[PDB]
């Protein structure tokens, strides 16, 4: 099962846990961010509709 | 002498054969050199105009016949119709059909190069999706961004 | 630079003075020279109005700061 | 047999002997050679001119004849017609009709070929499908090619 040193079994996990903190749960939040507030994102003090 | 001039010696002379100065004009003139100097001011400021790959030479110690105007070999064959045209009302003449003809389908293949270069489409508008089709783009909106 | 134009424009004018009327190659650059001076001038004097009160400031944006014009919004 | 006409002086005395049988012309001023090279400059201007096999500039002493040719059978028919327009006004004359008709059918005839070479789209856009109706696309999902 899980390495028997404890710290590397953090380590061998943390390497495919590195695309889910980077690449997967950066996109997950922005799925409601659509649909529970506004469509459009990354305009900042803007006045035009 | 050569297909290429560069040399405002070889300018004038030029100019003279296409409007055919054997000195028998109301007057001879120096004119062709001072010209083609003015003629490449005029172009090349307040949005150009055609692009001759010339250079500037004014503000130079010559009397205008030494000065370099730094012509394209094939920027020759545009320009000395237009220089012989701008100088024959001094002289009391006007160019005929084929020198007016030559001397504005000249100017135009050497501005060809260039209204080739400046063309592509400028950058998206201030509302434009990042799309979903991409893959990984790890931003939202393309405003003037890209 | 536009020295170069000007002063084909001024052979047709002092033409008159002469009694005489300016031939087609001084009237064609004369022509050209007045359009090139005020040919850069144009395009960036052309502009369009601003946005009026009508137009809302849109709930659709982030950072929204308030909604709707009335010239603040 | 020469129609060739090997050596570029050859075509500018067929231009006398085509404007006047006796070849006697009015008024005329040295430095017409010049004005040759630089039309064979200006045909072929940074590759995108009509292909006549010459160079930009050529010299020997003048640069008319710094080049004999280099040109085609076919093409000596184009090229003396469009010299003979372009030398009349220095001659202070002007081409016949039988003389601009010949030019501009001759300049094209060089051009025939290369039109042709040039007549061919790119590949598709840097956007293109490919789906399931190929097995082996190249690596499903196009753009250019994969």
């Amino acid at each position: 099962e899980n390495r028997l040193e404890s710290i590397l079994s953090r380590f061998d996990a943390d390497w495919t846990a590195s695309d889910e903190a980077r690449r997967e749960a950066k996109n997950d939040l922005f799925f409601s961010r659509v649909s529970q507030w506004d469509d459009w994102l990354s305009q900042y003090t803007t006045l035009q509709y | 002498t050569k297909g290429d001039l560069v040399r405002a010696a070889l300018r004038k002379l030029g100019v003279a054969s296409d409007a055919t100065l054997t000195d028998v004009e109301p007057q001879s003139m120096q004119d062709a050199v001072d010209d083609l100097e003015a003629m490449m001011a005029e172009w090349y400021q307040d949005g150009k105009g055609i692009i001759t790959g010339y250079v500037f030479s004014d503000d130079e110690n010559p009397p205008a016949e030494g000065d370099d105007h730094g012509l394209r070999s094939s920027a020759v064959s545009a320009v000395f119709h237009n220089l012989a045209c701008r100088i024959a009302p001094d002289y009391a003449l006007e160019a005929t059909a084929k020198i007016i003809a030559t001397a504005k389908y000249g100017k135009e293949l050497l501005y060809k190069q260039t209204a080739i270069s400046r063309a592509k489409r400028a950058p998206y508008p201030s509302r434009m999706p990042t799309g979903s089709g991409n893959s990984f783009p790890n931003l939202n909106e393309w405003h003037y961004f890209p």
